[PDB]
């Protein structure tokens, strides 16, 4: 019992989604009854009889449960939720109120509510001829479309390092005493100068020395979370279109010795694939949270450059040194989502919704006004995980490997500062 | 006991009406059971709601609150599609001490029930009506 | 496993005494399962809660708390009911690491136990005694 | 009574295992005697750890605490020592009033020991599960 | 036609040496196909990229080029992840007036091979020797 039907160990006691049960999920046969009986409000045969009766029917569907986990990639998209489900000719729960008027005393009035029967639809269809071709397309556009963000990011980035770069002079300065290089930093910053002349502690002078630098570095870490973000959304391509299409159905017998009604329903066959790209190797080691999170990230970049803290008397020199290690960790966290990035796990979802339709009532052959309402219950949902594809064409290595050596020598760079 | 299907008979002023309740699950924030008949539209579908409760540093008694919502369907609102028009309320609560015993409170169970079938409650109920 | 009615024999000094609980559910809000004595009075009935909790962001270590609350009846209070008066806490917890393994577990359960059967702690709780 | 060597049988899921305890003395300053398994090293050797209180103008009722420490080796860190790895912590409270009388906690006692022996418990212990 | 499979024998000094090569895809921007083993790690796989273009105002001539990336894994590093050590660089291109016929080119094709397994190169390539 200690593994769930969608978790996996591992050699470290990590819980992992499995990926043997989670790809082709097992099929349920389902034996309970939905909506067996249903009731009759009205008036027939010229006298009062409410009863209940069961219609036609049969239960063979199979069906699998949901699975909602936490994702397999840092910062990434949840997991597809893979679920299929067996055509057993889909009913639909008919509510039609029908008031007819002829002859001289053969007059009644009864609704046939939650009626299910059964119909021809198609099981199966193929529309990757009209998909795949237009899937391909829209690679070409994205690095003229979306590559003037790309780029925007990639040059606000590169300037966040150069200022690391910078401030580890300053820092280090009061460690053996060159205050000389010190001086010479602080004046390339402000306009004029206004610097404190009065002699005051040693470390004292470092905090006016970098004060629009602290400014400086709080916006670039603002925006920066939010486009972010919004480069994860782009990954995941999805393409699709629908297309008209009509169904006919006949042997209908809910009025028994009465009437027979007939009509027409309009569906909307659609299909899209969806697809993902994720890092290959990683999946491989996760846990139930094991890293520093996000939503915290927007206060505690201003817990910093605020002129008010809470470590003064503290030891603040331990609390310096935290807080740079802490910078390089996240940094190297999100630095192992570049390395090497590839398609990792694809499906196609296909389904069937419903659309505006129309009914004719008609007795025997003579004209009545019939109104009426249905609604769907159950559809198509199949999602088929699969690892493949006709005419494959991507690459994003090299223009993401740009990024990748940009954390890698600032991670590299707080290593300078240990004890 | 576990939530099941509850089918009731001798219901509305006819008696001859019957419901069925699916279990909902339980809400575990609120920590509150549901429960509903089978409909088309879950919006649609009536709905019955129970809770218990446990004596806390607020309060030392025990709550016991059942809410029944039960709408009122608008067939053709002129759209294809119906709309709840009016929403019935139904509410029940419940106090007890730490101390109540088992009969206190059963003896509490019928005798609402009976004042729900009493002539006078019908009155007050279906016709609106204090207790002139 | 499931929840059920737990018979306890071999009770008390003289264990003699035998003991069952049923299954009270699960309160989900902290998701901690009770367990109860089928008494009269539910205040007055004897109370067996368990726990189990994954590791958070808070904390990366597994806790399994135990606590039984074990009330004292006043039968005559000179009053019609009977009253609690002193009330037994028994809290046992555990921690445990994610790479803690099965045996290790294992052994600490049953050492704890033989420890309660020790003839050290029986003086210890019984007597309320030091280690002399 | 006297800290002695306290031997225990029937440990772990086995049952076959056998401890030991030596008395390790008492800390005066908390008041709180010590056992251990006589290993190698102490930070290796297993503890055990009991104590008693006595009401005071913060607390008018006793505390009896036992806590359990048993880390785990790695034998082979990759140096000439072993390391301690995980470590498994249990911890026992007990609270009383003046007033409790003797068989309620000798009660206390005996069926928190069955509990350790129930069904329940193990697969909550051992295997890490719910009361499901 | 289509990227496939590219399985070939007859490879290294030996000849015995295998390898296959699954599509990579094309980069739409260079317009470029690439090729490579399936092996752990993409930045330890080899590759191998064809291209080719088509004349424009800036130049008349179809150019074909061909390039070929065999790093060097270091298994051990003294950590516990492999790392790219020497990088082999293969580079070829080709040229073609509007005017090339094919049979020219399949001419071009051969005799490159040809001299790939003519015994003057290797001792060029592998022994690194001119032509003495």
């Amino acid at each position: 019992p200690k593994l769930p039907r969608g978790l996996r160990f591992g050699a470290d006691n990590e819980i992992l989604n499995d990926f043997q049960e989670l790809w082709f999920p097992d099929l349920f046969i389902e034996s309970s009854d939905t909506h067996p009986w249903y009731t009759l409000k009205g008036r027939v045969l010229n006298a009062h009889l409410d009863d209940r009766l069961p219609n036609v029917g049969g239960r063979q569907v199979r069906r699998t449960p949901h699975r909602v986990t936490v994702p397999i990639a840092s910062s990434g998209l949840r997991p597809v939720t893979t679920v299929q489900y067996d055509p057993a000719a889909l009913s639909f729960l008919l509510n039609a109120r029908v008031d007819w008027d002829f002859g001289n005393g053969d007059s009644a009035n009864l609704v046939i509510n939650d009626f299910l029967f059964r119909t021809f639809a198609p099981k199966e269809f193929d529309f990757s001829n009209s998909l795949v071709p237009r899937y391909t397309q829209a690679f070409s556009a994205f690095n003229a479309k979306y590559g003037t963000m790309i780029g925007e990011g990639l040059e606000t980035i590169k300037y966040l390092g150069l200022l690391l770069r910078r401030l580890r002079e300053g820092y280090r300065a009061v460690k053996r005493g060159d205050l000389r290089a010190l001086r010479r930093v602080i004046q390339s910053y402000h306009n004029g100068k206004w610097k404190p002349a009065t002699a005051g502690n040693l470390w004292l002078e470092f905090r006016y020395g970098l004060m629009p630098l602290f400014y400086d570095i709080r916006d670039v870490m603002l925006d920066w979370q939010n486009r972010h973000d919004k480069i994860q959304r782009l990954l995941r391509f999805s393409v699709g279109h629908g297309e008209d299409y009509v169904v006919e159905f006949d042997n209908l017998y809910p009025a028994v010795a009465y009437f027979k009604l007939k009509g027409e329903i309009t569906l909307e066959r659609r299909h899209r694939h969806g697809i993902s790209y994720a890092n290959r190797e990683g999946y491989a080691v996760f846990d139930n949270g094991s890293l520093r999170p996000v939503s915290d990230w927007k206060e505690l970049a201003t817990a910093f450059i605020n002129p008010h803290e809470v470590a003064w008397e503290l030891t603040p020199y331990s609390f310096v040194v935290d807080w740079f290690l802490n910078v390089g960790d996240i940094l190297a966290q999100q630095g192992q989502l570049y390395h090497n990035i590839d398609i990792v796990d694809g499906f196609d979802r296909r389904d069937i919704r419903l659309k505006s339709f129309t009914i004719k009532g008609e007795r025997n052959g003579r004209p009545v006004n019939v109104s009426a309402s249905l609604s769907a219950v159950d559809l198509f949902y199949s999602r088929l995980h699969t690892s493949n594809l006709p005419f494959a064409t991507l690459d994003l290595d090299t223009t993401f490997s740009s990024f990748k050596h940009v954390l890698d020598s600032i991670f590299l760079l707080t290593q300078r500062v240990k004890r | 006991a576990k939530l099941e299907t509850v089918t009731l008979g001798n219901i509305g002023k006819d008696g001859k009406q019957t419901l069925v309740l699916n279990p909902r699950g339980v809400n575990p924030t609120n920590g509150v059971a549901s429960l509903s008949q089978a409909g088309a539209v879950p919006a649609l579908e009536k709905r019955v709601t129970v809770s218990v409760s446990q004596p806390s540093r607020n309060r030392k008694n025990y709550k016991v609150q059942v809410k029944i919502q039960n709408p009122t369907a608008c067939t053709a609102n002129g759209s294809c599609d119906p709309s709840v028009t009016r929403q019935a309320y139904a509410d029940v609560t419940f106090s007890f001490t730490q101390y109540s015993t088992d009969e206190e409170r059963a003896f509490v169970r019928t005798e609402l029930a009976a004042l729900l079938a009493s002539p006078l409650l019908i009155d007050a109920i279906d016709q609106l009506n204090p207790a002139y």
